[PDB]
């Protein structure tokens, strides 16, 4: 039973968090993560 | 008094009922875990049509859900209604499709379809006076058209009294979201044509085309596309659930739109359907509601009414209205509109008026087109069909489960066989 | 009878269009 | 449920192998240890749970010669493996497919055998066999063809794709190559259910333009095609809204058998310091997969006939958007599909992003592997064919073959059969007139 | 001094074209069709001063 | 009860039927909002003339405002009141006409035409007794011109015996905007002729005549233009607000060929010369008959009135006793003349035409088109000598 | 939406857009880094960048230009100064050898090592583009690069995009200056080659710049950035009614339609007004007539052919700023009475008046603050001065045959220079029969 509600619960929080990213029209036509992609260049800098 | 056995089979009908069963339980007043909290007392005097009781007074629904793929049934039970199906019910296969219709219709399909129609027997037999059936599908890909036809065949078979509506997804000229589409919407009308009585045509590219119009959201997505053909069906299987004026049931909608057995694919509507920054500018009463569902944009199906004659159509209204005016409009939209009526078939619009509303409205309706128009999908299909197998390519996997040559010169001389009448209809 | 022979669309209606990620 | 087996053959199915499961390990969380930290059922399709939270993958790593081996049981993945999964001969194949295929395969067979059907035991439903090597080295052209030679006969039934490392149609590395590469397309032909094929100079193309490496190497390169396959395999590892599986793959390209042939190409190969710049909408990852720089083999899809295409969302993807970008294909003159399949296209959507290794690719929240079957395989098949007859025109190095012991004809007729293949695609790829 | 940044003139965001939704922040279900552009309150102000020629 | 529907084409067209809803909203009464806030009951008493109901008393104006450029109806959207028009009225095209002809009436003008015929009828169906279409256009440039006559063509195939008014802006003497004007007022004035009922021309030279000789104005602008222009439909048009149209066309065309008119609004007085104003019948119909205060840039006292109407004011708000002048002269026969010469000047050496014969039009089409804008002259000469 | 596509050839080219983006990011509101400042940005909605800038994420607003070069260092300045996080360095394209002032060279032989990639781009931009207003294409009459790119360009550009408007900002070779002796070769070639792929081809010569920044900005020691950013003014003027919104706005479509008679016809002259320099500006309040009357007189034209050996077929006047109509109504009113400003015989409604509410912008610089100016371009056949004079050169060049192995080394032919001689003097005798007054 609680495994059950364990696992319906991360449903639920994934099913909520794609809402709030997918509902989003500019970010999800045009967006990335650019605190990322700063990372990214600073570790390719320092490669 | 009456029953419906609710069917969905594959993903698309699985993920739509996933949606019919939500917005009719906020019709009728149950929560997800299964009891009734609602506010007024009619919304338990016909609650015994698509729910079968349970104990501590809680309802669940008389549905059966049908895959090939344990991957859609798990969506299912973690949405939002989704603990109130009945586990048993959950009948499934640890297989794949594949978007064939022969693997849906001669192979593992035909394994589980024995376990299928147990429960089908269990849900049907849990009843005193049944009505029909409704399974909704989708006509492109496996599993909602093959296993969805066989499960028709059989059920049609073993229950010939009780009526069949099939909420079907038909292919949509624009986007196609699979490559045999129509090799499986061909070998699925000829299995639809003389079993079913009521069939509903639904184009993906048509709901869309609402959405983006009429309705103005933003992101038109598969939970919206589906829960627009829900709205549909509860406003088609209302004058049986809650009390009205000149209640129509399924049977008399199926026997004044059907005038000749075959010709009954129909082309769904629904009309109180308004963007919310137009809200405000809009009227909606007797005539708006008349006028956008007579409207040749309401359409879910992309079969353009102003190409072909109608030969009946059925609107379902809710919300209590006047009579009068309801009459006084169908008498002006055939008056006005006098060479899209076939001259044969006189005061061709049925009209059945539901006092209680859908949530969220005071004032609704629910179209039922059967038209002439229906012939540019199967000549459509049957375009595809005739280009895809001329060099009679995608087909090894037919050939390999079993299917014959022959066959599908038969779908396809059916589907034009289906195109002959529709066509001596609309010229008379 | 005019007042409820108007239909005005209420929140209801337009909560139940984009609810799901599908 | 939805399990999966890995067979990777020769160096370059070594060195794609741990790209790859470096990949996997990473998307999911599996330490190199073999220890999810977090502590679902998404490692089914590539990783096995044995009891107290132990992850092993399900892979069978084979090569005739050590130390490309070697460097995986002494590296980061030692404990990862199973010691008994990694089998190693004792005599290197030598760039021939007859040491690779009738006297060393024979001391190896049985035991690779022994392990897959081991791994297949451990498996409830089987989705398929990946096949990852190269047409150029004798272990991966002929332990590779006595392998689906036995699985075969042994597990008919099952899916299997290759993905294979075809020779460049410039540079390449070895004289032996198009010998190998003849004799391999054709015992392969008839044995894998669809077979991609990724080209170097090609890889090479893509790293130099759109990564700006100036200097790519076998790393880069694995790891593309590393991102590949994990977006192919993708929709039977994580949920999404148009879950395709293995099948279906195998399905929504093939119109006939003979041709299982698709190129595959990845959209956002982009590299971090120029993805400030464009917007990645859904639409410039379908044109830019359809655009014929940023193909995984040197082919001009142009010159050409598209016979279907099966594209794979990973990420927040909206079908809307999906179908938008089909309708912006389906106008273009320049890409010109086939008169016999009008709805040429297959869509599948996974909800999981791809992560990113710490390396050369962006982080982007939208991602498409394409899947193309298309007429201008035909090129890349000729071009081989015919290094292939000028060297077999006067016999060079033909006695290395006939003295490891593989018959003469073997040449002749697995030309013959290529050239029956090209002849199959021009007879399909023409219009219908009749 | 150099320059002032006048915002009463350009053309805002289009309420009826490129209606794709990737041109307004923020989850919006729904079409901005209430005329709101972001230069109405920078114009409305003109309007106010405008006067009408019949018996002012 | 009787209905108008507005039709406005062009972003002449728009912008004047916008400062029209203006003006009609300020005088029955409604706020930008859309809510009734007046002070008198007969303001209500006839509303459903312009005004279609909606739900909560908001009273949308029954307007289509078409226009081939998709920015000029934004603008309409930004005005001030442009929160009151329905959004799906706002039919539009994603391309430009160019100052073309048959850029509005042989391509996307006829591909968008299905359209906004589709949005009339929509209209048109909810109503009761439709009396006539009132179409805003500018006679001259591309949309007013090539898609507002095809505009007028098919509602007149459509609708049989429904008045069309169509207030168009012809080109000016001294002024010219454009320079294909010539070319699109004598391709428009022959569909102008045979399909509407009512032409009321309206010249800005002859607006910027009033607004600058008699209403001593310094700066006068485009709006202060279309406010002179929509007092005078409001004039018009407040008979069945508060002699008909049918009436008027009756009694004002004698022959059904000639039925240009000469319109004008006349309690008009500067704000310098208000305060010594005497305002009565003998001064309002002074004010009326002299011609400075003439809409339409052709002198009335070259030419013979053939008829003339005054429709006195309800007063509109602001004034107190307002005259409405509509006229059929012979003095339009100077408005015809003057771009006639302009026409057969730039078609003699056969320039600015390529980018007509490109959309689909031949040599002829011109060529018929001025023949028959020069058989609309001589019953425009004849009744100036008997 | 209604975007425009800019393309810069050659290092004419290249430094014309160094100076106009200078001028768009600097009015457009976006920084030299490409983010725009919160308090420019109306809520997020200033939509009046769409024409020119495109947005993507992390809210970069990456220019809709590609600045092509046969040869480097010229684009190099560009991706290593103030604006190298502008443009995205795919945009820029530049090969590795020059074409040397040979339109064989630009157009035969170093074409093929960037044509496809340029092309390529092209269709990248025009991708993320709903209505695609037209092409802006840069160059010069001079280099080799500018010559014969350009024309390549043009072939590939009107097969591909047969539907879609070009115009061309050219710099025609001057008088008396000149920069290179095959000049005259180059521009006889590139004016063949591009008058059928060309829809609207405005010309810009130097003296006349010159001497516009000698005499109304009273700075004696300008260069190329000064002349240039004229050329920046005129374009943001030119596309200014589809930026801003105004009280009569104007189209690419409009300007063609109300600018060019036969097909053929397709040179105006580009004039400017208000071009005073600070401490000469606050003296005179510059009315819409005064502003008129700068445009219309015989010196601030701005290439070296003078208006009154010919006569106008038709003139755009552009208004910016605070413009009155009626006012500019009675301005040209007035030019339409003077007498020296005459006009053709069968055009005498021969204006188009367009009117644009927003000032112009000023730039660090010569160009001084004002609230009205005007953007006149004049459709005459005074321009004919200028053909013909090339025309005398290309003869004595041709009469024997000065650097004519050059161009037929490296690819062309010898009678492309009789097909484009026998073009051009096609189009001088096309001038006399449009310049003629009607006598039928
Ligand atoms: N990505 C990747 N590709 C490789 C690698 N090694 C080789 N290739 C490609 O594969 C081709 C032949 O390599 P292999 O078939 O793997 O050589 P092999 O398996 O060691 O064969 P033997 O030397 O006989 O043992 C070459 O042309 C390379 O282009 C590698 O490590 N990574
Ligand atoms: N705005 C502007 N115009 C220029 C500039 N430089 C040159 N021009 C014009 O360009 C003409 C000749 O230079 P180009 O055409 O650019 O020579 P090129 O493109 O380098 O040709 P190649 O030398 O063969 O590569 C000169 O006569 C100038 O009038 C500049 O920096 N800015
Ligand atoms: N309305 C609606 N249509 C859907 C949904 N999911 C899928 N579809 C449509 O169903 C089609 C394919 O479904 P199908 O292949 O029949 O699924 P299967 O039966 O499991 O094989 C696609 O073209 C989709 O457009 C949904 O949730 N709602
Ligand atoms: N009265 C009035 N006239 C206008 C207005 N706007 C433009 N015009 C006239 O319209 C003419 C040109 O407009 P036009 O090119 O026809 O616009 P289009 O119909 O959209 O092509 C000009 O000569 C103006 O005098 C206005 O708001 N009010």
């Amino acid at each position: 039973d609680l495994e059950e509600d364990f696992g319906q619960a991360k449903k639920r929080h994934a099913e909520l968090c794609r809402q709030k990213r997918i509902f989003n029209a500019r970010n999800r036509i045009f967006g990335g993560d650019i605190d990322a992609w700063n990372v990214q260049v600073c570790d390719q800098k320092i490669r | 008094m009456r029953e419906i056995v609710h069917l969905q089979a594959g993903q698309c009908g699985n993920q739509i009922g996933a949606k019919f069963w939500e917005v009719i339980s906020d019709e009728h007043g149950i929560d997800p875990t299964g009891t009734y909290h609602g506010d007024s007392d009619l919304q338990l005097e016909r609650i015994n049509v698509y729910y079968n009781e349970a104990t501590g007074g809680k309802y669940v629904p008389r549905a059966v859900l049908v895959d090939l793929e344990p991957g859609t049934m798990d969506s299912v039970r973690s949405g939002p209604f989704g603990q109130i199906f009945r586990p048993d019910n959950f009948v499934f296969g640890q297989s794949g499709a594949g978007n064939n219709w022969a693997k849906g219709h001669y192979t593992e399909g035909a394994e589980l379809v024995d376990s299928v129609l147990d429960v089908v027997r269990k849900e049907a037999e849990s009843c005193d006076c049944l009505q029909g059936f409704q399974l909704t599908h989708s006509l492109g890909g496996g599993t909602g058209s093959g296993m969805g036809t066989l499960l028709i065949s059989k059920i049609r078979e073993e229950y010939p009294d009780r009526i069949m509506n099939t909420f079907s997804v038909v292919p949509s000229p624009k986007v196609s979201d699979t490559v045999v589409e129509p090799y499986n919407a061909t070998l699925s009308v000829h299995q639809l044509v003389e079993n079913t009585d009521e069939t509903y045509c639904i184009d993906n590219e048509a709901l869309y085309d609402i959405c983006f119009r009429t309705l103005k959201l933003t992101t038109p997505t598969y939970g919206d596309l589906n829960h627009l053909v829900s709205a549909t069906m509860s406003g088609v299987t209302t004058c049986l659930r809650f009390p009205g004026q000149l209640n129509a049931d399924l049977r008399k909608l199926a026997v004044n739109m059907v005038p000749f057995p075959r010709l009954h694919f129909f082309m769904p509507g629904f009309a109180p359907l308004t963007s919310r920054g137009s809200q405000q500018y809009r009227a909606l009463t007797v005539p708006e509601l008349t006028q956008q569902m007579f409207d040749a944009k309401n359409m879910m199906a992309a079969c353009d009414p102003r190409h072909g004659r109608y030969l009946t159509v059925a609107a379902v209204f809710r919300g209590r209205m006047s009579m009068k005016e309801v009459d006084e409009q169908m008498l002006n939209v055939q008056n006005k509109n006098s060479s899209y009526f076939v001259e044969w078939i006189p005061n061709n619009v049925k009209t059945a008026v539901c006092d209680i509303p859908p949530r969220g409205l005071k004032m609704s309706a629910t179209f039922i087109g059967n038209s002439t128009a229906i012939q540019e999908l199967f000549k459509r299909i049957s375009e595809q069909f005739t280009a895809m197998f001329r060099r009679k390519a995608f087909l090894h996997w037919y050939t390999g489960e079993g299917m014959d040559e022959m066959e599908f010169t038969e779908a396809e001389s059916n589907m034009n066989d289906l195109g002959n009448p529709v066509v001596t209809r609309g010229a008379c | 009878m005019k007042e409820i022979y108007t239909n005005q669309p209420t929140e209801d209606y337009f909560t139940q269009f984009n609810t799901r990620s599908r | 449920q939805r399990e999966c087996i890995s067979v990777h053959v020769g160096q370059a199915g070594v060195q794609i192998g741990n790209a790859c499961w470096e990949l996997y390990c990473l998307e999911h969380g599996i330490q190199p240890d073999g220890q999810m930290p977090s502590d679902d059922d998404s490692f089914n399709t590539f990783f096995s749970e044995t009891g107290a939270g132990k992850h092993v993958p399900r892979a069978v790593f084979v090569d005739l010669e050590p130390t490309v081996i070697d460097e995986v049981r002494t590296g980061t993945y030692r404990q990862l493996f199973h010691p008994e999964q990694l089998i190693t001969g004792k005599e290197d194949a030598a760039n021939n497919y007859a040491r690779g295929h009738y006297t060393i395969g024979k001391e190896l067979i049985d035991l690779v055998l022994d392990r897959i059907r081991k791994l297949a035991d451990q498996c409830t439903g089987l989705q398929g066999f990946l096949i990852f090597h190269s047409f150029g080295g004798g272990t991966g052209s002929g332990f590779t063809s006595l392998l689906m030679e036995r699985l075969s006969v042994d597990y008919g039934k099952k899916s299997k794709l290759e993905f294979s490392i075809y020779p460049a149609p410039q540079v390449s590395t070895a004289v032996v190559e198009p010998y190998n590469s003849i004799l391999t397309t054709h015992t392969t032909l008839e044995h894998s259910d669809c077979a991609f094929m990724v080209d170097n100079e090609a890889i090479y193309d893509i790293c130099r333009r759109n990564l700006d490496i100036e200097r790519p190497t076998y790393t880069n390169l694995n790891r593309l095609i590393s991102q590949i396959v994990s977006s192919i395999t993708a929709s039977l590892r994580f949920d999404g809204a148009l879950n395709v599986d293995l099948t279906e793959f195998q399905t929504n390209l093939v119109p006939y058998p003979r041709i299982h042939f698709p190129l595959a190409t990845y959209a956002p190969v982009i590299s971090a310091e120029k993805a400030y710049h464009e917007q990645l909408s859904v639409a410039e990852i379908t044109n830019a997969c359809f655009e014929p720089a940023n193909q995984m083999v040197k082919c001009d899809p142009r010159h050409g006939k598209y016979m279907a295409c099966c594209l794979l969302y990973r990420g927040d993807v909206v079908p809307k958007d999906v179908n938008a970008a089909i309708a912006a294909i389906k106008t273009k003159r320049s890409i010109q599909f086939v008169d016999w399949c009008p709805t040429g296209f297959k869509v599948g959507i996974n909800y999981q992003p791809p992560t990113v290794v710490p390396g050369d690719l962006a982080k982007v929240q939208r991602a498409v592997c394409m899947l193309s079957n298309t007429t201008a395989i035909a090129e890349a098949w000729a071009r081989l064919d015919h290094k292939f007859d000028l060297m077999y025109a006067k016999r060079a190095f033909v006695h290395w073959y006939v003295g490891e012991g593989m018959e003469e004809g073997e040449f002749s007729e697995a030309r013959e059969d290529m050239a029956a293949l090209e002849k199959d695609y021009e007879e399909v790829g023409m219009d219908s007139v009749e | 001094q150099d320059d002032d940044y006048s915002v009463v003139h350009r053309k805002c965001r289009s309420q009826f074209t490129d209606l794709n939704g990737s041109k307004r922040f923020g989850i919006n279900t729904w079409h901005d069709e209430s005329g709101i552009y972001a230069n109405s309150y920078l114009k409305r102000k003109l309007y106010s001063l405008t006067t009408s020629p019949i018996a002012p």
